[PDB]
RNA sequence: CUUGAGUCUCGUAGAGGGGGGUAGAAUUCCAGGUGUAGCGGUGAAAUGCGUAGAGAUCUGGAGGAAUACCGGUGGCGAAGGCGGCCCCCUGGACGAAGACUGACGCUCAGGUGCGAAAGCGUGGGGAGCAAACAGGAUUAGAUACCCUGGUAGUCCACGCCGUAAACGAUGUCGACUUGGAGGUUGUGCCCUUGAGGCGUGGCUUCCGGAGCUAACGCGUUAAGUCGACCGCCUGGGGAGUAC
RNA sequence: AUAAUGAAAU
């Protein structure tokens, strides 16, 4: 393939499960992994462990690109923001920045209502 | 509480200083509250106003992302 | 909450200081409090709850310092 | 009459119509009885965020006294010419003759 | 006649009302690039979407609804109510020092106007969510609560309807009667120590004395002490129903 | 998470 040596990863974690995605500078994608596709199923897949795994499998499977340095940037409330971040400097890369990209309106459109349980 | 604009007797807040204005806003460009800063409601309010006509003017921002 | 890692600045730092901005900026409860609607009889009743209870907290805070418990 | 404060924008790329620009404009004005306060031209500046794809924007600063009719035209001229990109009209207590805060430290 | 009630001159604060322009964040949809098995949802599940290439990420476009932070026992309005920025037309309140009119006032049966949400008629518009409706589930049953979808309506112009725990569950106007701590908006003087004190108006929150109250409590913004006018009650059901 | 009922008297 074609050497990169510079990326972003993506990350989306919401209440029920978490994304990672890792592209290069100008956002083409190069491979994934998620919490509910690495042997998690239901109550188990929104837990810090499972985040932690697929941020080691989405490292894996990106290894023949050959990354050295690479910017973070974090979309979401839920419970996976920080254990994905450790996860990666652990797997050896080169943190250069960390970015906060969650999405919030100017007061826009009406939410759902509600649960009454 | 102190208050810079109530200490030096002024008139209006001028939305093109930017200068002045900058001391009112966070590091995400939000206006600050009055409690923190120790400002008067009138002066406040004169504030605003300036803030908001220098962010339509593209003086200043609206987010830190954008 | 933008984060520039320092040179030879430790991951630990910087990931502290990630985490003290977005506190400062406050998007959780942000997206917490926006996650279902609320009435605005709702809203007014929680706004002038929280006023009597600091209020009333606050007096009697300071009028409980008058009296000797042994 | 009233007393008004007029500030508009204009494209990087079109610098050299400003001069020609404010001499029609103030002529417009002065033909009505009217007068001026305070002209500015604060050249060149970065912009927050982008307008239309730009950075970049050329800025001038007038202050006046004229009847509505006057500005009703000049509110007109400025929606139908394409090198304008943005413009404010606002309205003041007095005449302002002072010097601003863009002509003390630039 | 000038003390009640009004007119004139200078200023101040305000989401008070009607009309027209415009800006940035976010949701949905449409057309492309990279990329490959899951996404979404629950207390736990599955109906649904996906190799006919979804979800994730990047670029371009269309549309209509609402205005983060400021923002508070904060402001304005007779009540109902009113919140991004700029222009046009317009109503009320308050303060300082003077001038002017001369009781020109208070209350009001019948009458006439204004009046949240939902609903109705004609013509438009339709991201988001949502009565009715359809299918997962739970349960002895589940015409429900929870999940996946979804149209009337919610939006604009003109015209109807006239009701709400429309609440301070407390009609409008005037006079008198010990105190303490705050908020907001005007104005006068100065020991002179140029940054602080001493006064005088309008609105507003909390505590509490005498008096009052069946009690809870109210307490100069009275439910205290008085005067003028209006509306309303007379055991529970039947019934705010029938003709 | 959900999860019903008990004649009249003394």
């Amino acid at each position: 393939r074609k050497q990169v040596s510079d990326g972003v990863a993506h990350i989306h974690a919401s209440f029920n499960n978490t994304i990672v995605t890792i592209t290069d500078r100008q956002g083409n994608a190069l491979g994934w992994a998620t919490a509910g596709g690495s042997g998690f199923r239901g109550s188990r897949k929104s837990t810090p462990f499972a985040a932690q795994v697929a941020a080691e499998r989405c490292a894996d499977a990106v290894k023949e690109y050959g990354i050295k340095n690479l910017e973070v940037m974090v979309k979401g409330p839920g419970p996976g923001r920080e254990s994905t971040i450790r996860a990666l400097n652990a797997a050896g890369f080169r943190i250069t920045n960390i970015t906060d990209v969650t999405p919030i309106p100017h007061n826009g459109c009406r939410p759902p209502k509600k649960r009454r349980v | 509480k102190f208050c810079r604009f109530t200490a030096e007797g002024v008139q209006e807040i001028d939305y093109k200083d930017i200068a002045t204005l900058k001391n009112y806003i966070t590091e995400s460009g939000k206006i600050v509250p009055s409690r923190i800063t120790g400002t008067r409601a009138k002066y406040q309010r004169q504030l605003a106003r300036a803030i908001k006509r220098a962010r339509y003017l593209s003086l200043l921002p609206y987010t830190d992302r954008h | 909450p933008v984060i520039k890692v320092r040179e030879n600045e430790p991951f630990d730092v910087a990931l502290r200081r990630f985490k003290r901005s977005c506190e400062k900026a406050g998007v959780l409860a942000e997206v917490r409090r926006r996650e279902f609607y609320e009435k605005p009889t709702t809203e007014r009743k929680r706004a002038k709850a929280s006023a009597v209870k600091r209020h009333a907290k606050k007096l009697a805070r300071e009028n409980a310092r008058r009296t000797r418990l042994y | 009459m009233r007393h008004y404060e007029i500030v508009f924008m204009v494209h990087p790329d079109q610098s050299e119509q400003v001069p020609g620009m404010i001499e029609r404009y103030t002529a417009a004005i002065t033909g009505a009885e009217g007068k001026i306060h305070r002209l500015e031209d604060w050249g060149r500046r970065q912009l927050a965020y982008p307008i239309n794809k730009l950075h970049k924007a050329h800025y001038v600063l007038m202050n006046v006294e004229a009847p509505q009719e006057v500005i009703d035209e000049l509110e007109t001229t400025f929606r139908f010419n394409d090198a304008v990109i943005r413009s404010m009209v606002m309205r003041t207590k007095h005449a302002v003759t002072e010097a601003s805060p863009m002509v003390k430290a630039k």
